[PDB]
């Protein structure tokens, strides 16, 4: 099953 | 009926078919360039979005 | 679709082999969704509620992450297996 990530683990590579 | 579920499973599976052919071009181009390609620049994550 | 359908869409894609000879394997093993978030031009996440998707014109949206085994082979007889975890 899909796991779920809450949004404090979500690193800001996303920017770079 | 296709819901919601199985219309975008349909469309989900094209649209990683699509992203792995297009890994599948990235890889191949820079190996054989000899040297060893960079995964995270391998995807175009924009298929999918 | 998303617990469910996804995961088996991603499991039953046949690993991808390349050569040049140096092997590459690449398997996708795990799947994450994120609650919808929203990154402004700082690249900063935020929750993103459906109400400002609505008035902002955006596009009520979770990202997706997948776990990415690499596994090379330089025809040594020897496998490098290298994780990408959330990609």
């Amino acid at each position: 099953g899909v796991k779920l990530l809450d949004i404090s683990e979500l690193d800001m590579v996303g920017a770079g | 009926l296709d819901l919601a579920g199985p219309l975008l499973a349909f469309l989900f599976r094209g649209m990683f078919k699509n992203l792995l052919k297009e890994v599948r071009i990235y890889a191949q181009k820079f190996i054989d360039r000899g040297k060893d390609f960079n995964l995270e620049l391998a995807i175009k994550t924009r298929i999918i979005s | 679709f998303i617990q469910m359908s996804v995961q088996r869409i991603v499991e039953d894609a046949p690993p991808i082999d390349l050569q040049a000879p140096p092997r590459y394997l690449l398997k996708f093993e795990q799947i994450y969704l994120s609650k919808p978030t929203h990154w402004e031009r700082d690249g900063a996440p935020s929750p993103m509620m459906p109400n400002e998707a609505r008035l902002r014109n955006l596009t009520y949206s979770a990202p997706l992450y997948v776990d990415i085994t690499k596994t090379v082979i330089k025809e040594g007889e020897e496998q490098l297996q290298t994780q990408h975890q959330k990609t």
